[PDB]
């Protein structure tokens, strides 16, 4: 654009490119995700036009922010906030060791940003490391909105491929085709056990099945009391037994008793028992805080 | 009132209604226009289930009434407003990551087309996140779409 000057290439778009900017006319450090339009990659507008209208609707402190969207070329330019890294390259620079009150300040930031998107009726559907943005001023941004919706609307049906597969729900692992916002209380469990531990995935499972092993050789296997209509979803098959008396002690050492009741709240193999985002942020984890 | 078929032919009264320039546009050429990009994407592999159904055409008609103007001066340049709406519901309600540009562009200038897009985002973002979270609404369009017949 004539308005911003590129510094640099730094940005493993979701669909595009990203690079860091200088707004020539305020000095303002802004992040470009550019779009091509004459494309040879068909689809890829669609996805940037739907994170286009959602984070127009998503204005929060812990949400990456929209500023502007440019047209010109045959480019589609999305003006964002600039962060100077993302979670997993954070846990690069730390030798995936987070003090305890950063990791308390990071689920905290991911949980109020998450629980501003599902009461605005979004959800995110990728919450991963490399989806969350981090300042030097220490605040943590949800990003990367490409594989969001809006939900609401009578839908026979939602994407089952839908998550990143080591941050994907166990009812979705297995088929469920209606999900709601605990799809990604689920994921943000998930996160919070990297935070509390060397930042690495607790569950990364080389395919499905792998994936709901892992899960419940962990947790336990829900049983049918606990999750009743589990044997009914769509790609529902019979797993081992594994108990609910695993320890999650060295799991997540950086967590207290607190904290990991709190993990276990996110980590609900039901999805309807699993804690909102709302309900989380009043848990006591956060109470002196 | 319920059917697919019902609330297009609806939504065909109501764009004939609504385009009163365009003297020998039938009701059933937006049904036909949109079926086409529909059979379309599913054939060529693009989805594997049809985006037209009663709620996804309620969506889309809350789009054409605040977007499609009354002055269109051709069939052609309501076909492409049209299936710009439609473009940008498969974007936002469907199923698939993503969706390919091909069957909804009727128009040589592709620039208008994307300058088309982002002016009815602008317009009419709210409303998209609004019809998803507010049941009420939902119902009034509704209400509204089919009371088009």
């Amino acid at each position: 654009m004539q308005k911003y000057e590129k510094l640099e290439k730094i940005g493993e778009g979701t669909y595009g490119t990203v690079f860091k900017a200088k707004n020539r006319e305020t000095h303002e450090i802004v992040a470009l995700k550019r779009v091509r339009l004459d494309d040879d990659d068909e689809g890829v507008p669609s996805s940037a036009l739907r994170e286009i209208c959602l984070l127009k609707e998503l204005k929060h402190k812990n949400i990456v922010r929209l500023h502007d969207v440019l047209h010109s070329d045959k480019k589609l330019t999305l003006v964002f906030e600039f962060c100077d890294q993302d979670l997993k390259k954070y846990f690069d620079s730390c030798n995936g060791d987070l003090d305890p009150e950063i990791v308390k300040s990071f689920l905290f930031q991911l949980l109020k940003g998450l629980g501003f998107c599902h009461s605005r009726n979004v959800l995110h559907r990728d919450l991963k490391p490399q989806n969350l943005l981090i300042n030097r001023n220490g605040e943590l941004k949800l990003a990367n909105f490409g594989l969001a919706r809006a939900f609401g609307i009578p839908v026979r049906c939602y994407s089952a491929e839908v998550v990143t597969l080591w941050y994907r729900p166990p009812d979705v692992l297995f088929g469920a085709k209606l999900y709601s916002t605990s799809i990604d209380m689920w994921s943000a469990g998930c996160i919070f056990a990297e935070l509390a531990n060397a930042g690495r995935p607790l569950f990364p499972g080389n395919d499905v099945d792998d994936q709901l092993k892992r899960i419940f050789r962990l947790l336990g296997t829900p049983t049918e009391e606990q999750w009743p209509s589990m044997t009914k979803l769509p790609d529902y098959k019979p797993y081992p037994m594994y108990p609910a008396t695993t320890s999650l002690v060295n799991v997540v050492p950086k967590l207290n008793a607190t904290g990991r009741d709190l993990l276990q709240n996110l980590l609900k193999c039901n999805p309807v028992q699993r804690i909102s985002a709302e309900e989380a942020l009043q848990h006591p984890y956060f109470s002196d805080f | 009132q319920a059917s697919t078929s019902e609330l297009l032919r609806c939504l065909g009264e109501f764009l004939c209604r609504r385009c009163y320039r365009l003297k020998h546009l039938s009701p059933t050429d937006p049904v036909l226009w949109l079926r086409s990009v529909d059979r379309s994407l599913l054939l060529q592999g693009w989805q594997d289930q049809g985006f037209i159904t009663p709620a996804n055409v309620v969506f889309l008609y809350m789009l054409c009434r605040d977007v499609i103007s009354s002055e269109v001066g051709s069939d052609h340049e309501l076909q492409a407003v049209l299936l710009t709406c439609l473009y940008l519901s498969y974007s936002y309600m469907g199923n698939e990551i993503s969706y390919p540009l091909k069957p909804f562009l009727v128009e040589s200038c592709k620039e208008a087309f994307w300058d088309r897009c982002l002016s009815v985002i602008n317009l009419m973002s709210s409303k998209m996140l609004q019809i998803n979270a507010d049941p009420h609404y939902f119902t009034q369009v509704f209400s509204d779409l089919k009371n088009e017949s």
